[PDB]
């Protein structure tokens, strides 16, 4: 059974949110480190100095931390997901 | 080279390399580099007055200490 709500927007106004926190775990994305708009950084990534995410990068490390070196790019379109074990 | 232009120059320079330091674009606030050029010309200039003015009043007292030196005899 599937049943509509009023509570779905379809028109998501703000936009997308390229940083999402999850509790206290936050996106530490340091200085002159580009990330294109379209870039999703959810869960715990840290993208160090120097490196660069391109757009369609879907990075999430809501399972594990997930870590980009320094002067290390990860292209268009590349999703980084962590498990468990 | 009037004692202002290295001012502002320095001023400007320092605030870049305040700016660059920290891993961010040089160029991140031109107010405060504008302010940092004034604050760099006033210091120069100060600095040259108080050189002149430091020479002064230590020739003042350079003769006084020979002076009484001098009275030795
Ligand atoms: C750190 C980097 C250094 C890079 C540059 C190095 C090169 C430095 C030379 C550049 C420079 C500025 C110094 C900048 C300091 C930087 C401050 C850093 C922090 C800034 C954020 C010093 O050049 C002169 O300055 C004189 C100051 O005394 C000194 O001359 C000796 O002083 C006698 C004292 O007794 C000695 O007895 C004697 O032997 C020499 O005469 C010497 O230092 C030198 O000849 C330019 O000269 C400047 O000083 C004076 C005289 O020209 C001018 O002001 C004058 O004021 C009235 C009477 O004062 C005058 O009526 C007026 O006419 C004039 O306006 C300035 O307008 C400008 O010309």
């Amino acid at each position: 059974q599937v049943t509509p709500s009023p509570d779905r927007v379809k028109w998501d106004y703000r936009g997308q949110r390229q940083i999402i926190p999850l509790g206290q775990w936050l996106p530490k994305v340091a200085v002159d480190a580009y990330v294109a708009p379209n870039v999703v950084l959810a869960g715990q990534v840290t993208v160090w100095d120097g490196s660069s995410v391109w757009n369609g990068a879907v990075l999430r490390g809501d399972l594990n931390k997930i870590t980009v070196g320094f002067c290390s790019n990860v292209q268009e379109r590349c999703v980084v997901h962590a498990a468990w074990s | 080279i009037s004692a202002t232009m290295v001012g502002a120059l320095l001023g400007l320079g320092t605030q870049m390399y305040s700016n660059a330091l920290r891993k961010l674009p040089y160029m991140r606030h031109p107010w405060e580099h504008v302010v940092g050029m004034g604050l760099g010309a006033v210091f120069a200039n100060q600095l040259v007055k108080w050189d002149v003015k430091l020479k002064e009043d230590l020739d003042v007292m350079l003769a006084k200490a020979r002076a009484a030196n001098e009275r030795r005899y």
